[PDB]
RNA sequence: GUGGGGGGACGAGCAGGGGGCUCCCAAGGGGGGUGAAGUCGUAACAAGGUAGCCGUAGGGGAACCUGCGGCUGGAUCACC
RNA sequence: GUAGUUGGCGGGUUAAAGGCCCGCCAAGCCGAAGACGGGUAGGGGCGGUGAGAGCCGCGAGCCCCGAGAUGGGCACUGAGACAAGGGCCCAGGCCCUACGGGGUGCAGCAGGCGCGAAUACUCCGCAAUGCGGGCAACCGCGACGGGGCUACCCCGAGUGCCGGGCGAAGAGCCCGGCUUUUGCCCGGUCUAAAAAGCCGGGAGAAUAAGCGGGGGGCAAGUCUGGUGUCAGCCGCCGCGGUAAUACCAGCUCCGCGAGUGGUCGGGGUGUUUACUGGGCUUAAAGCGCCCGUAGCCGGCCCGGCAAGUCGCUCCUGAAAUCCCCGGGCUCAACCCGGGGGCCGGGGGCGAUACUGCCGGGCUAGGGGGCGGGAGAGGCCGCCGGUACUCCGGGGGUAGGGGCGAAAUCCGUUAAUCCCCGGAGGACCACCAGUGGCGAAAGCGGGCGGCCAGAACGCGCCCGACGGUGAGGGGCGAAAGCCGGGGGAGCAAAGGGGAUUAGAUACCCCUGUAGUCCCGGCCGUAAACGAUGCGGGCUAGCUGUCGGUCGGGCUUAGGGCCCGGCCGGUGGCGAAGGGAAACCGUUAAGCCCGCCGCCUGGGGAGUACGGCCGCAAGGCUGAAACUUAAAGGAAUUGGCGGGGGGGCACCACAAGGGGUGAAGCUU
């Protein structure tokens, strides 16, 4: 049977798709189907008291995305296996 | 591309009665679909058969009573000869006293019973019931 | 597989016990339906 | 996906042959008209044939089935073609010898091919020199 | 009426090829497929324990493995 | 494909036209609307089956036409033959013979052998029906008629009836009364003569029932004996391995009955061939995509014809067969009389609604345009962005790299790391989206040039120019092939370090084709929306892209928001549809067209053949044989080296005591 009517990746009307590569991984997906999480990140993590407003200390925090496949999606807890009613309920993955 | 208009007409009324509409806007209009509207209003499945007039060839505006359980056009526009009509009576229609049949003889378009009393047959165009 | 063989072929055929039966003669079909008749419809 | 296609009052001649260019997909209708039946069959489109019994062999009834259903081999007089007949009733292989001319006829089942847990065979014998064997079998008879 | 030589159309038959159409027999092999479970692993089904499958190429006792591109019939219908 | 082949002209021959044949001239004739080749078959009336459409041929027997007389040819006579019981020659048999010769071929009626599963009497009459001959009378006829044999088709009957007892209400036995269809004998009639029939007479219940089945389908036994997964049954399902309703038997019952069974073939079965009337997302089934020839299907109005079409009538469509009605055999089967049909062909007269053709006119489908915008659409040229690897130099020592952990490996001729420079190939991060473009494949940096295709706006131009499209063509990922260039990273094959029972795998180091460019080939893919293309109709709500119009604002912008239309692209969901998942204005709904494909599984995308290719291979594509399921969707559970929650000293954590070792009891 044919799960999900999206085929499992929001490609739209075209015939092929770009692709990309798995960090952590190389399995990998096209451009849809791969899952881009961004997470804030900043060196060195509450050091602000001893640090920043001490000496000058001028600390910087970069927006990182990542993109994993399912395998790696799914191994570090960023994808569950949802019910089917649950499928098609949108939220988003923790940022 | 279109290229029957009275099937096109028949179809059209079927879809429009199934939505229990008062009536429907048929377009583009010949002769052919006239004439048939005629024998359909005179056995009272169809109302009032308004005309308007544009560059396009005309429409019809048909206004419907819900007298209409199925109808549609026969394909292809079959010859019958006078002691056919009883085969293809009972083809279309649901039992000996319910429906019509729409047939274009060269006395023009009339409905099966009036072709039977005539005693002339034709090219068989719709049913109705 | 089995353990049959041809060398059991008809083996039960022989060991039945030989039972005589009576003579028996089949009825007509005009008599047929009468039997039937006298002993469904009726009682 | 719509208009089943050749649907014009002067489409008579393109409607045929497009019926008919599906019948050879029926195995029944590309059967009978090619004459594989009999071209492949060993009786030869007969109903029964003739044969001499070579030697009794045993075929075994198929897995769930435990037996061993005693058949004969037999070589057609018409074709020389050799065929396992299946010699039915209890003893019935009793009757049977070797080098007798013993009538060969088709067991039954689906479709002319072997019955139910008898794999592979798909005749049976009727007459054994000359007279049934079901009369044998019943004593209304003796064989010759 | 004829008897010879010959020319003609029709045309058997016997000699030969030439082609197919078919059909048998053939030392040996070639890819197969059925039994009943004998051997070696465990490839498929669960994330089948290296997600699976399609085409192609190479490789290997064997199932199969790897490279490339594709698919979800995926274990995700879901970023900010 | 054809080469006397296609035609023309002049001749010959014929009873007669003709490339029928001949002399000359030309290149024509047939073909995908299927030539040619192969296979099968005598054609029709008709017959079987089905409620019908239809399917099949039992399209054997009877009637009409054809061809043949052992195979192949050629002639005599005759009105007519190139002649089944006439002729001649060759081939191939056989027969008699006095050896010099001469006959003969049963596909005539009987009959024999042979083959095969499979088959009648070497009988009677020219009386009926006809024919040849005759003025006639009449003669002849294996045509024909009659019977024989034969489970040939159809029809009507018997194998007792009435009452009673035993028996069970059954069968059967016995008793009392009745009848004689029928069997037997006789007479008349019939018949060419017999036979049978019919009429009449005699004795007499007296002379006469089988075939297949009882577990379900499917009517009939959980009665009994025997066997014990053996033997046997079984169309399918399925039984039998000790208590068999399925086997062998007894008893009993069931179906039909002068029949009843077995194997075949056809039809129904079967909407599994689908015109009526199937299906193709996932069950088998949409060609990877497109251009288009034949074909099929095609807008509106006006006038003409009357081809199709419709109505009437006529000449016909042999008889038999079929349907209805009447009559005659005792009814029946059957025979006779009459009407209809036997689906069609042609004639005449009428109608012109639709189709067709001809003519005139339109703009709604289509094409061609103009305007401002949109777009990773294509080809070509130039440039850039980081990153990377390598090379040269400077700083600084001794590690780096990698892993689950290591090792291989790189490094003390200075590495990794940092700085200053150079070279090179690939890619175009974020923005960025179920965003865009394209027929599909596919296309993502900037500028430019040459092209293409669309959408929107339009009182612009043409006037049906259209749809689909067998065959035919073109484009068509990756890998791969041919020849050249290039080669950073990656990496089939291979080398090594590990792991392992093994490890020719999974990991690591390394590594060559290849990946990239150019010219050509291949022509395949989960080439997928597993959903062919064109058109119309059928609630809506919501996100977003392009154009446009109206209103409100303005980073006064090509900008933003609200609303309408058109065109795309997602989600939910009317009606409706579906086996369900689900589709639902982007349909899998209601319709109109055209093309492709499917008809249980395996054998098998295999074999043979053909075509294509440098090759790999590709396209097209069976059958024998084997089999009773394979398969779709969904439900309950079970299970998982999937996820989540709860719980327990027959779990753990914190503890206490132990057992496991000695001797001994058990
Ligand atoms: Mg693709
Ligand atoms: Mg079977
Ligand atoms: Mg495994
Ligand atoms: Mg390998
Ligand atoms: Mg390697
Ligand atoms: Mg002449
Ligand atoms: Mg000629
Ligand atoms: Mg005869
Ligand atoms: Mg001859
Ligand atoms: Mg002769
Ligand atoms: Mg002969
Ligand atoms: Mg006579
Ligand atoms: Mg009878
Ligand atoms: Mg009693
Ligand atoms: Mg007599
Ligand atoms: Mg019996
Ligand atoms: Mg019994
Ligand atoms: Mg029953
Ligand atoms: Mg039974
Ligand atoms: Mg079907
Ligand atoms: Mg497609
Ligand atoms: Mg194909
Ligand atoms: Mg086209
Ligand atoms: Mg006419
Ligand atoms: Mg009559
Ligand atoms: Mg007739
Ligand atoms: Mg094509
Ligand atoms: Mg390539
Ligand atoms: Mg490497
Ligand atoms: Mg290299
Ligand atoms: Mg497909
Ligand atoms: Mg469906
Ligand atoms: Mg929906
Ligand atoms: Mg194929
Ligand atoms: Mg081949
Ligand atoms: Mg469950
Ligand atoms: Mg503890
Ligand atoms: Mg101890
Ligand atoms: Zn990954």
């Amino acid at each position: 049977p044919k799960k999900r009517k999206n085929r499992g990746r929001k490609k739209g009307d075209k015939g092929r798709e770009p692709y990309v590569y798995c960090d952590n991984c190389g399995k990998v997906v096209p451009r849809s189907k791969a899952i881009r999480l961004t997470v804030p990140y900043s060196p060195v993590p509450p050091d602000l008291a001893r640090e920043l407003e001490k000496q000058g200390a001028i600390i910087s925090r970069y927006l990182v995305t990542k993109t994993y496949c399912i395998n790696c999606a799914v191994f570090f807890g960023i994808i569950k296996v949802r019910p089917r009613e649950e499928r098609k309920k949108r939220v988003p993955l923790q940022q | 591309v279109m290229l029957d208009l009275l099937s096109n007409a028949l179809t059209a009324i079927k879809n429009a009665e199934a939505m229990g509409k008062r009536q429907v806007v048929i377009w583009p209009v010949n002769k052919l679909i006239y004439y048939t509207l005629r024998v359909l209003q005179r056995y009272g499945y169809v109302g009032e058969i308004e005309y308007i007039d544009d560059g396009r060839g005309g429409k019809y505006v048909v206004q419907l009573l819900g007298k209409i359980n199925d109808i549609g056009a026969i394909r292809p526009r079959f010859p019958v000869k006078y002691r056919e009509i009883v085969e293809w009576e009972q083809k279309y229609l649901p039992a000996r006293q319910i429906g019509i049949l729409v047939i274009s003889t060269s006395q023009g378009v009339m409905s099966h019973l009036e072709a039977k009393e005539k005693k002339i047959g034709g090219v068989l165009l719709a049913y109705v019931y | 597989p089995s353990h049959g063989s041809l060398t059991k072929a008809g083996k039960v055929r022989n060991q039945t016990p030989k039972i005589p039966a009576k003579p028996r003669k089949n009825l007509t079909p005009r008599r047929r339906n009468i039997r039937n008749y006298k002993r469904r419809v009726l009682y | 996906p719509g208009k089943k296609s050749p649907y014009g009052l002067f489409a008579g001649g393109k409607l045929k042959k497009k019926r008919q260019k599906f019948r050879w997909n029926d195995v029944t209708y590309k059967r009978r008209m090619l004459g594989l039946a009999e071209k492949y069959d060993p009786l030869e489109g007969a109903p029964m044939a003739r044969g001499i019994v070579l030697e009794k062999v045993g075929v075994e009834a198929r897995k769930p089935n435990a037996a061993v259903r005693k058949c004969v081999r037999v070589q057609l007089v018409k074709n020389g073609k050799v065929v396992t007949a299946f010699v039915p009733y209890d003893g019935g292989l009793n009757y049977i010898n070797e080098h007798d001319e013993v009538i060969i006829e088709r067991i039954g089942g689906p479709e002319g091919k072997s019955l139910g847990d008898i794999p592979g065979v798909r005749f049976k014998v009727v007459k054994v020199n000359g007279v049934s064997l079901w009369a044998i079998w019943r004593g209304k008879k003796q064989k010759p």
